[PDB]
């Protein structure tokens, strides 16, 4: 249970700071890894 | 003119329904990937797809909205426009300012299409037992559908065939641009972008058409889930639209052979004529 | 966006035959579905994007004992669609019965066009008015559609059904029908078939081959009714978009038809819409007064003298149109529409709201009032007995019926702030 | 442009520069990886070349490598990760492609450096979907023997759960790795390639191409901090498997 | 690596002689193996490279009362493979029984392609559900294919049968394989003989050939399956690439087929894409909603417009798929294979986990519950009764069959974090 919290935890602090990086290129890359929006309502 | 001028019409039928709730929520809630992802699936899923000058179509907005010619609390409802991207030779004829132009025209025809819909949306909601409200509602809706009519077959169908007759006939670049200055600054001056007041009784109008189409819509909501909570707002609405509506009829009476419009909106007639001249002595 | 279309009795199969073939004839494309190569336009108003490149029609079959229906499937415009939607009396209380047990089955006909759109507009429905089989099947219908789904529109393609004198039941079939076509129906387009004979007996010499010519004249029609929608065109390319403007009550919805050239077999704007707006050139057939006309134009035209043309038909002054709610004659300029050869080019059609229509009621409220009195064509059976003991339904569309005439003569008086 | 196509032939490196060292074969590096399984789980001190080049030769007689040239079959040859103490076994291995023609001028040593960078990316993430798709498969072998047990049906439930979203990260990168980072930069590439009428436009359109794909992966020095985010996720799944 | 294929049945030996014939056909190569003059590509996956530079597949032949064997042997697809692998009821007891004597020396058959293969990576089983030899023979068989080899993967082409009305014992049969299925299998691709029949009937006139076109669409799906392993791709080129994604639970296995062209005697990607989407291409046929989808691309297709498609997809916003944890719609393209000629280029194949496979769970259920109350269905036979006295095995697929319906069910629930 632990390790599953940990890297959810973990994969959210890498989508938010990928959001603005780059202008095109990574920004498509948010779209890619998160369908669901699991995290706008984990955030 | 398939865009600005709006003549493909279906791309609008698709786009506004799928658009119009996101354009819906205020300024900060919208992201211009969610609009431009929006127009690209209905474009190419649309009939507007028939050569790649259709790939320069973009979204942007207006901020400083209506006071530039000689506000910003929601967007895609108060700031809503198109971006084309041209090249060198076709900057020395289309520039930013011309463009912006465009624009403003497109807009003004955007809110037109806008409270269309808006009423039809309202008239499917009854398909209850009130003569009045099917009154204010087809007064409205003549009145709004006039507009438009005007509009599309005195300047826009016209002048788009005079300027396909001026540049046949041009000889230089010195012409063009006299051709197309010309067209631009006709197809504004016709038009209700014209008197540098920009008739505010024309907003006004167009402002109680918007409270009359969503208090009703509320009010038919609540009701399939009062003559004071029904009857009473639609003779308030009535006075204030009637009282617009004959300002706006008599600040157009003073304007002008271009009085054929006011001659056209009146052509039989209930109570749309009160009093010829309203004046007070000395 | 997506229009589902309906045709039921074998005139309505027959008009919507008709209607397929004439835009299949119309659009640049075999009897297949497969595009030509000299094609563009809108083409998904009523045609399935299919599967083989092909443009469905998306019209749902509805057929009862069946005749026509072979003569349609042994076609080559079998191979233009074919979406597996055939599905098996003549009194409009047998049709309601028939119509009765099976319900569920065609309304998985329907849900299944319904799933398979993405989007939905309205339905079209083609019905023939006491057509026997098309009589009861279709109010039925028309009832259950309007329940499910009262976020769409429905028209109604509807003849007046009597050749002057025949069949004794057919004014309480048509009667019923009309309760429906009143309550359940939001636009109803009416023709008259003793004017469309009088028209083809006047324009050539035939009345033995009537159904179809008429056939032509209503598939004409049809297309021109929609050629603002099938080509790019900028106002009431939906059909909401048409309907709104020309109701101003909503149970004032009754759409009366002219076209300006009589025989089909340079002028001037003002020309054919004077002619248009004459009743001679109306196809179908105290004061009576228009409460509001809209008319569409297609064929080569000069767009830049419409204003002086919208003057001089002003100044002519045809119509007393109304008193109370400023409506108008509304004009809609469309272009002749390409990919197929074109003669009789300047064509205009006009769809308006009047109050005549009121004496084609009262002529076949009256042919029933006598019927009734009289009491020896009600022709009894145990169908009509089981649907209704009373005969009530008789009632309460006698006195719908009375209310809508009620309506129209209180709506042409100067008074219609106070209902009626 | 003629004699140096033809008499050194460019082109025939570039597409098993692609093949091999961009590792977009697929056929040859997975049947590769899988062969080399084992000697990488053992400590590379007593790991050598020459245990690597003949199980190299029985990858490539086996998969679509060997009908090709002897030039660039040749040119591809091992080397050893930079030897350094640690007995790090899944990280010594490495391809020195050796380019000493006279098409060196457009082979430069400086740009293979960064083909054996993105190899060393595309190694780790390979190595990791492999072992991802090992626990996968213990799913489906062993836990059908488990639907005997009452009490262990709650645990590996919660990991079959655990996996997916590991399977889903390491799919929904592998995809953006796959059909935006060797598909459309490849593309564009190849057309910069073959109209170019200069040496000059070979290169320079080379260079970028190589800078491009550093910039979709995290190998910026601005996206250090996203890739450290993502090496974290390279922590979790040799836990899971254990 | 090396994936060794399994045919039995009449049907099964149908669909591998022609997907034999198909990949003959779709390879440079002769009917006896011989490579043609144009070849490369790889062709391991199922071609042993023979002694003669013959690419022989591998493939193992069962037969029980020999009929289409013989039409087999006697053709020119003979002397492409000939691995000498043929050994010789109508009831999953009487199979079972059949196959319980035997299993050593079809043991050895396998074990024979076994040695022979130097590497092994998966086991394809064509298996026609309910087929009378094929059942109980198939079950057995499954049952020691998953026993002796826990090392490699299992797939089983299935048929859903029913064709809604016959037999009687059939919903028995196939409940007994199901239960095979569902534990002794790893990847289940189901296909509807009922939705087969539709589309064949839709797209032509034919219902009475509808075996040999039947074959015609899995030889298709078969092959556009293992394009990417027998081309050269890069992801999935292996069996068990392909099967780890699609899975998140280990009984969640059931894949579900589209194809985007539905009839086969420029289109841009989100269209294509689009259409594989939607379920009326689907070739299969509360909420049911995909767990997760893979989809294949091969045709002529601009590469670079793909994540502008994939975003237009996305905002198209066409299923709202699952709940916990996220899965997505994920994409694969490919070229279209070359060395033969090629009509209808753009050809989209989609794998699937659906839910909506437990409404055909349900069905056949349903069936089996009406037939086993009635009890004069079932077919007491002695087969049946040495097999099983008490005839538990039932109760025990029912139990199963059960958790998987409650696991889909579940599964759609958005809590899965619980079991059940």
């Amino acid at each position: 249970r632990i390790l599953t919290h940990f890297y959810q935890g973990i994969v959210q602090q890498f989508l938010v700071l990928l959001t603005t990086s780059s202008d095109e290129s990574l920004r498509f890359l948010s779209f890619r890894l998160d369908f669901n929006e699991h995290y706008k309502a984990r955030e | 003119k398939r865009y600005f001028l709006m003549d493909q019409g279906d791309f609008f039928v698709h786009f506004m329904d799928l658009a119009e709730e996101e354009l819906r929520k205020p300024v900060e809630d919208i992201t211009p990937p969610r609009l431009e992802a929006l127009l690209e699936l209905a474009l190419r899923m649309s009939t507007a797809n028939t050569d790649p000058f259709k790939d320069d179509l973009k979204i942007d907005l207006m901020p400083h909205d209506l006071i530039t010619q000689l506000e910003l609390a929601l967007s895609g409802l108060e700031a809503f426009s198109f971006d084309y991207i041209v090249k060198w030779p076709l900057s020395l004829i289309i520039n930013r300012k011309a463009l912006t132009r465009y624009q403003m025209l497109f807009r003004h025809m955007f809110y037109c299409k806008h409270v269309e819909r808006q009423l039809c949306s309202v008239w499917i909601s009854n398909k209850q037992w009130f003569a009045g409200a099917f009154t204010l509602r087809q007064r409205m809706l003549n009145f709004v559908q006039n507009i438009q009519y005007y509009m599309m077959f005195e300047v826009m169908e016209p002048t788009w065939h005079i300027l396909e007759k001026n540049l046949k006939s041009a000889s230089n670049i010195d012409d063009v641009l006299g051709h197309h200055t010309g067209f631009l600054d006709t197809c504004l001056k016709d038009c209700m972008l014209t008197n540098p007041e920009l008739l505010k009784v024309f907003s006004k109008l167009m402002s109680v058409c918007v409270m009359f189409t969503n208090c009703m819509q509320k009010f038919t909501q609540s009701m399939k889930l009062l003559v004071s909570g029904f009857e009473a707002t639609i003779n308030k609405f009535d006075k204030n639209f009637s009282a617009h509506l004959l300002d706006l009829l008599a600040r157009l009476s003073i304007y002008s052979g271009m009085a054929s419009v006011i001659s056209r909106l009146d052509f039989n007639g209930f109570y749309t004529e009160r009093l010829e001249r309203l004046s007070a002595e000395r | 966006r997506e229009i589902i279309t309906l045709q039921l009795g074998q005139c309505g199969n027959q008009i919507g035959f008709e209607f397929w073939k004439q835009l299949c004839a119309e659009h640049g494309i075999s009897p297949e579905g497969i595009v030509e190569e000299f094609a563009t336009d809108r083409k998904d108003v009523f045609f399935y994007q299919a599967d083989d490149e092909h443009y469905i029609p998306r019209a749902v079959l509805l057929d009862l004992e069946p005749r026509v229906i072979h003569s349609i499937l042994n076609s080559p415009y079998a191979k233009l669609y074919n979406p597996e939607n055939i599905y098996l009396g003549n009194n409009w209380a047998s049709g309601f019965s028939q119509g009765e047990k099976i319900h569920e089955d065609i309304f998985d006909i329907i849900d299944r066009e319904a799933d398979g759109s993405d989007s939905l507009e309205g339905f079209v429905l083609c019905h023939s008015i006491a057509g026997g089989t098309g009589s009861g099947l279709g109010s039925y219908l028309l009832e259950r559609l309007n329940d499910r789904y009262p976020k769409k529109l429905v028209q109604t393609y509807s003849v007046f059904p009597n050749q002057d004198e025949d069949v004794v039941v057919q004014p309480y079939n048509s009667l019923l029908t009309l309760k429906r076509l009143t309550q359940n129906a939001d636009c109803v387009v009416v023709l008259d078939n003793t004017a469309l004979n009088r028209i083809a007996t006047d324009r050539l010499h035939i009345q033995n081959p009537s159904f179809s010519q008429i056939n032509q004249l209503v598939s004409t029609i049809m297309s021109a009714s929609t050629t603002t929608l099938r080509y790019p065109g900028y106002m009431n390319n939906d059909l909401i978009g048409l309907i709104a403007s020309l109701i101003p009550t909503p149970r004032l919805h009754f759409l009366m038809t002219g076209y300006t050239p009589l025989t089909t077999d340079k002028t001037t704007v003002l020309d054919v819409m004077r002619r248009l707006l004459q009743p001679k050139n109306v196809m179908v057939s105290t004061n009576h007064c228009y409460i509001a006309i809209l008319n569409i134009i297609q064929g080569e035209v000069d767009p830049t003298q419409v204003h002086k043309s919208l003057q001089r038909i002003r100044e002519r002054k045809l119509a007393n149109f109304i008193p109370w709610g400023p409506a108008s004659i509304q004009v809609a300029l469309s272009r002749k529409s390409p990919y197929l050869p074109s003669a009789h080019r300047v064509s205009g059609l006009m769809m308006a709201n009047h109050t005549s229509i009121s004496s084609l009621f009262e002529r076949t409220c009256r042919q029933y009032d006598k019927l009734r009195k009289r009491e020896a064509f009600l022709e009894q059976f145990r169908k009509e007995d089981m649907f209704k003991d009373n005969f009530d339904e008789m009632d309460t569309s006698r006195e719908i019926v009375q209310q809508l005439i009620d309506e129209y003569h209180a709506a042409t008086r100067p008074d219609y702030i106070s209902w009626g | 442009l003629d004699v140096l196509n033809k008499k050194y032939s460019l082109l025939d490196h570039m597409q098993a520069m692609r093949r091999y060292l961009l590792l977009g074969q697929g056929d040859f590096i997975r049947h590769l990886m899988d062969l080399l399984k084992p000697e990488l789980v053992r400590p590379a001190t007593t790991l050598y070349q020459h245990n690597l080049t003949g199980i190299l030769e029985t990858a490539v007689r086996a998969t679509n490598a060997q009908f090709d040239s002897p030039e660039i079959l040749r040119r591809l040859d091992v080397r050893l990760l930079e030897v350094s103490p640690g007995d790090t076994g899944w990280d010594v291995f490495s391809l020195d492609y050796h380019v000493d023609g006279p098409i060196a001028t457009v082979f430069t040593r400086e740009c293979m450096s960064h083909y054996l960078r993105v190899f060393n990316f595309l190694w780790r993430a390979k190595r990791m979907e492999y072992i991802l798709t090992d626990i996968r498969k213990g799913h489906m072998c062993n836990a059908k023997l488990l639907r005997n047990m009452p009490e262990f049906s709650g645990v590996l439930h919660q990991c079959h759960i655990l996996a997916s979203e590991m399977v889903h990260f390491i799919h929904q990168m592998q995809y953006y790795i796959t059909f935006e980072v060797l598909e459309c930069s490849w593309d564009e590439l190849w057309n910069k390639v073959q109209q170019a009428q200069d040496l000059d436009h070979i290169i320079a359109a080379h260079e970028v191409f190589l800078d491009t794909i550093i910039s979709r992966c995290l190998l910026d020095s601005d996206s250090r901090a996203l890739l450290n985010q993502l090496r974290a996720v390279f922590d979790q799944i040799i836990e899971l498997q254990n």
